[PDB]
């Protein structure tokens, strides 16, 4: 099958990409969240003086 | 299935610690209050999509009445009224420069309109034709390049000047429902009606990675503010967060009480707070890290179809089928 | 023929008080039900809201009658003009809006394609303003020549007008009550019934039956007032041979007012047992 | 505050334009076209006056109708059929001579069952059209129809076969109080078909007007 042969090459690219530990990715995500936590009006409520809504 | 086991083994090998265990040290956000600061009124049909503006004041919404109007969120009034040739619109996009607006739908063509660039009037700029399926989603890559997803399992990138497809992504299996743009404006991820959501490369035009785990069709998807992760909203009452590096669902957001599917998924400015627009007439607010409910948004009468978060996080706009748009915070 | 007033003033005042309470509660519930959700309201919904507003006008003008009955203080000519104006504009608005509901149902059922094609059908707000303006204009002559004489405010017409003004007013109000609206409603509902039976929608036409029942209740409870108005018109036209009518007319007017206020209070009670969604809304409201 | 006043008045004028446009759209009649492999029976009329969705406009008895064919939409039906909620009626086309062809009748009945029992079109009625009647006249003679239905137990004539097909299609409703299915047989002339469409639309409008009140 032409489609089956083409799909074989597609899976090779996905399998050959570099993959890191899930713990490191989660730690990076948490670090980014804490980095911008003070700049999030949803997470940190903003006074109505600076709130334009 | 030799390749199927290789990717599965790599995910298992890279699996070291779940996000829930790591988030034990951090303090839960807890319950927070959602209040409608203002309500946008004037639509007479179900609202299916909306997009926030880069100016954080102007937003555009799409409704089944054939009108694609732009709302001024600061002063609570409409600034433009764009009639649509086809009343069946299911997606809309707002250009980052603010001079362009897009809308798709069941007409299989993506229309581009000039947002009062000259002469103080709105007119059709380009009609992107070449899709054999309904435009499920569309997003402006640049002021001249736009990437859209259609109902024919294929995603295409369009150029306004040429009017043709610069590249086409046909690696999907199920019907694509939505796509999101990474902040770096170099990658985009799209979810399909199958169980696999796969990342795409703008320059390469090939499927770099594929993510699985959902038990039903994926309806919404949105990149995380960092740009190395994204969340998927499916009909299996489960929101799964996927990391572009871990290549696995490091965090799942499924609650027994809410068994309904997810229609819209959006992230806050920091990404700690994740908002998902469910179709149980509400829009549950989750926490990306703690993977638990952080707020309740029950200000809509009909099912929530679209949900948008402002770029600076100033306010959150939620749309639903009741032809009403409400701005939160 | 002979009639004697045997109605206790304290019992009648208590009756008006309980009528006020029931009517206020019913009108508030109806208005809340018709403005409960953010979804667009149908034209019939705004017509029912206008009818509830007319009933609210009735329950707001009856306190003046109670003040005459028991308080007997502050009974000025201006206040009599105020209360008579409210009562008559409420009655005229009620009858006119019921006629408009009948016409709207006739268009929606019989000339459904024509009604949908017409754009003025959906524009119910301008129709409501026009109906209110017409009711105010037609009730304007009903109270603009009244004053108080001997603890009973009536008459006080100019000598030139008094020859024909009272009889003309009575015949005009009797006509605009039960001559044109009666025939119009009868024809409209007859056509609606014919269409429903021909198209076999009678098993699901609960709203039409409810509106017809409300119209019938209104007509039966307002019939004595128009009958005594016609008797007064005949008496002024010396066509009535009996002499005891000149004595029993006051009691007839009093009892017609009482039955009219009873109709006003029980008007939105019909929507409770007969209206499935209204009853469902009451359960939701009682939960809060 | 001149700029604010100008913005406010522009917003009010475009809001009133949107309101009048929505009222005009509501004055129109929206119809949805469906079918497993049969289409064009209603679009071939001469009354029509005006890509995945094709919009056809035709005026009959001073009433404007809008048809939306979905044949070009080959994607998943459930992902976009919700956009058609609120249509006055749905036109479903079935070929009477599809029983022998391949299973086609079974597929059409399955599609009809899926559309009717989709918990999104419960209030809206369905107009059923049975086309290819002229060819079915000889098809029922040539094909005994017993192979299609093992438990048919009926006469091998056109009338009995058509009645059985109509009954089988009606049995897939399971919601008779909420919606009513109108069944018609396609004729040589389009006048009968357009008259049936107008009658069904008028009946649907009457039914909606019966429940328009939000207080009864
Ligand atoms: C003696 C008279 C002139 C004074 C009192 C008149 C009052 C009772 C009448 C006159 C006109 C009426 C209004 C006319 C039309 C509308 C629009 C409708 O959608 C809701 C009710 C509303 C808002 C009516 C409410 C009551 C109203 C204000
Ligand atoms: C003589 C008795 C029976 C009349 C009772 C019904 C009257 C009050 C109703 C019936 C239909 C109504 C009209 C219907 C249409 C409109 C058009 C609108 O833009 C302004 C008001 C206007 C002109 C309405 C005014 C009042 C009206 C004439
Ligand atoms: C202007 C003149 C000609 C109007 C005449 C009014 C007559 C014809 C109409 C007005 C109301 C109508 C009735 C309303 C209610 C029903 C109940 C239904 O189950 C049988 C018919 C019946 C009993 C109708 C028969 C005819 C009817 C009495």
């Amino acid at each position: 099958i032409a489609q089956a042969r083409k799909l074989v090459e597609q899976l090779k690219m996905e399998a050959n990409i570099d993959r890191i530990k899930v713990s490191k990715a989660a730690a990076d995500l948490m670090a980014y969240c804490e980095a911008h936590a003070k700049e999030d009006p949803l997470l940190t409520p903003v006074p109505a003086s600076e709130n334009p809504f | 299935e030799q390749l199927k086991n290789q990717i599965r083994d790599a995910r298992k090998a890279c699996a070291d610690a779940t996000l829930s265990q790591i988030t034990n040290n951090i303090d839960p956000v807890g319950r927070i209050q959602m209040r409608t600061r203002r309500t946008l009124r004037g639509h007479l049909a179900k609202i299916y999509a909306m997009h926030w503006g880069t100016d954080s004041r102007l937003l555009v919404s799409a409704s089944q009445d054939g009108k694609l109007i732009i709302w001024d969120s600061y002063t609570t009034n409409k600034v433009h009224a764009i009639p649509l040739r086809s009343s069946w619109v299911m997606t809309c996009a707002y250009a980052p420069s603010g001079n362009y607006v897009a809308c798709g739908g069941l007409d299989n063509i993506c229309s581009i309109y000039n947002l009062k660039t000259r002469e103080g009037n709105v007119r059709v700029s380009r009609e992107l034709a070449g899709h054999t399926g309904y435009l499920s989603c569309c997003r402006f890559l640049d002021d001249n390049q736009i990437v859209t997803s259609s109902g024919d399992t294929t995603c295409a990138l369009w150029d306004i000047e040429t009017g043709q497809q610069t590249t086409t992504f046909t690696g999907h299996t199920g019907d694509v429902m939505s796509l999101s743009l990474a902040p770096d404006t170099r990658l985009f991820v799209s979810g399909a009606c199958d169980a696999s959501a796969k990342l795409w490369d703008v320059r390469e035009g090939m499927c770099r990675q594929t993510f699985t785990g959902h038990e039903s069709d994926i309806n919404a998807i949105c990149f995380f503010p960092n740009g190395n992760a994204f969340a998927t909203g499916s009909d299996d009452a489960t929101c799964r967060l996927f990391d572009l590096r871990a290549d696995q669902e490091l965090m799942t957001y499924s609650h027994d009480n809410i068994i309904c599917g997810i229609t819209s998924v959006s992230f806050s400015k920091s990404g700690r707070l994740l908002l998902a627009g469910y179709d149980d007439f509400n829009c549950n607010v989750w926490d990306a890290l703690k993977a638990d409910r952080a707020g309740v948004l029950a200000g809509h009468d009909n099912r929530v179809s679209c949900l948008g978060v402002t770029d600076d996080g100033m306010a959150v706009a939620t749309g639903s089928w009741d032809s009403f748009l409400k701005i939160w915070n | 023929i002979g009639d004697i007033v045997v109605f206790g003033t304290v019992f009648l005042s208590i009756f008006y008080s309980v009528i006020f309470a029931i009517g206020l509660v019913g009108n508030l519930l109806v208005v809340f039900a018709l403005t409960n959700s953010k979804k667009p309201k149908s034209v019939t919904d705004i017509y029912l809201l206008n009818l509830a507003l007319s009933d609210l006008l009735f329950v707001a003008t009856l306190p003046f009658w109670t003040h005459y009955l028991i308080n007997e203080k502050g009974l000025h000519n201006a206040m009599c003009k105020f209360t008579t104006a409210f009562f008559f504009i409420g009655f005229f608005g009620s009858i006119f809006f019921l006629t408009v509901i009948s016409i709207d149902r006739y268009l929606a059922i019989v000339l459904a394609a024509n009604s949908m094609n017409n754009r003025t059908v959906q524009h119910g707000v301008t129709i409501s303003l026009g109906v209110w303006a017409a009711a105010i204009l037609v009730a304007a002559p009903q109270f603009m020549f009244t004053k108080q004489k001997e603890n009973e405010c009536l008459g006080d017409y100019p000598e030139v007008l008094q020859e024909i003004w009272p009889v003309l007013r009575n015949v005009e109000t009797n006509f605009l009550g039960f001559l044109l609206p009666l025939l119009i409603m009868s024809y409209c509902y007859f056509r609606i019934i014919q269409t429903l039976f021909s198209s076999k929608n009678h098993k699901k036409a609960k709203a039409i039956k409810l509106i017809l029942l409300v119209v019938i209740v209104f007509f039966l409870f307002w019939t004595p007032y128009n009958v005594v108005i016609f008797l007064e018109t005949l008496k002024l036209y010396d066509f009535f041979p009996s002499c005891d009518m000149r004595k029993d007319l006051r009691l007839a007017l009093s009892v017609t007012e009482t039955v009219a206020f009873s109709h006003c209070c029980l008007n939105p009670l019909i929507y409770a047992f007969a209206g499935e969604k209204f009853r469902r809304y009451l359960y939701h409201l009682y939960g809060k | 505050s001149a700029e604010d006043k100008a913005a406010v008045e522009r917003s009010k004028m475009i809001d009133r334009n949107l309101r009048e446009d929505g009222e005009k759209a509501a004055r129109e009649v929206k119809l949805l076209l469906l079918g497993a492999g049969e289409s064009g029976k209603c679009t071939i009329v001469k009354q029509m006056k005006i890509t995945g969705i094709v919009e056809t406009h035709f005026t009959f008895k001073d009433l404007h109708f809008k048809m939306f064919d979905v044949t070009a939409q080959r994607s998943e039906r459930k992902k976009w059929i919700h956009c058609f909620e609120g249509v006055t009626a749905i036109i479903f086309c079935v070929a009477l001579s599809d029983y022998d062809l391949v299973n086609r009748m079974h597929a059409s009945m399955k599609l009809f069952d899926s559309i009717c029992n989709n918990k999104w079109f419960t209030d809206t009625s369905i107009i059923l059209f049975l086309n290819k009647k002229d060819l079915f006249e000889e098809k029922i003679k040539k094909s005994p129809l017993t192979i299609c239905y093992p438990e048919y137990a009926g006469s091998n004539t056109y009338e009995e076969a058509a009645a059985y097909i109509q009954c089988q299609f009606e049995d897939l409703n399971k919601r008779k109080d909420t919606k009513e299915i109108y069944t018609h047989f396609t004729c040589s002339t389009d006048t009968k078909n357009v008259q049936f469409v107008f009658d069904a639309v008028t009946d649907v409008i009457i039914k909606n007007n019966l429940k328009d009140c939000g207080l009864f």
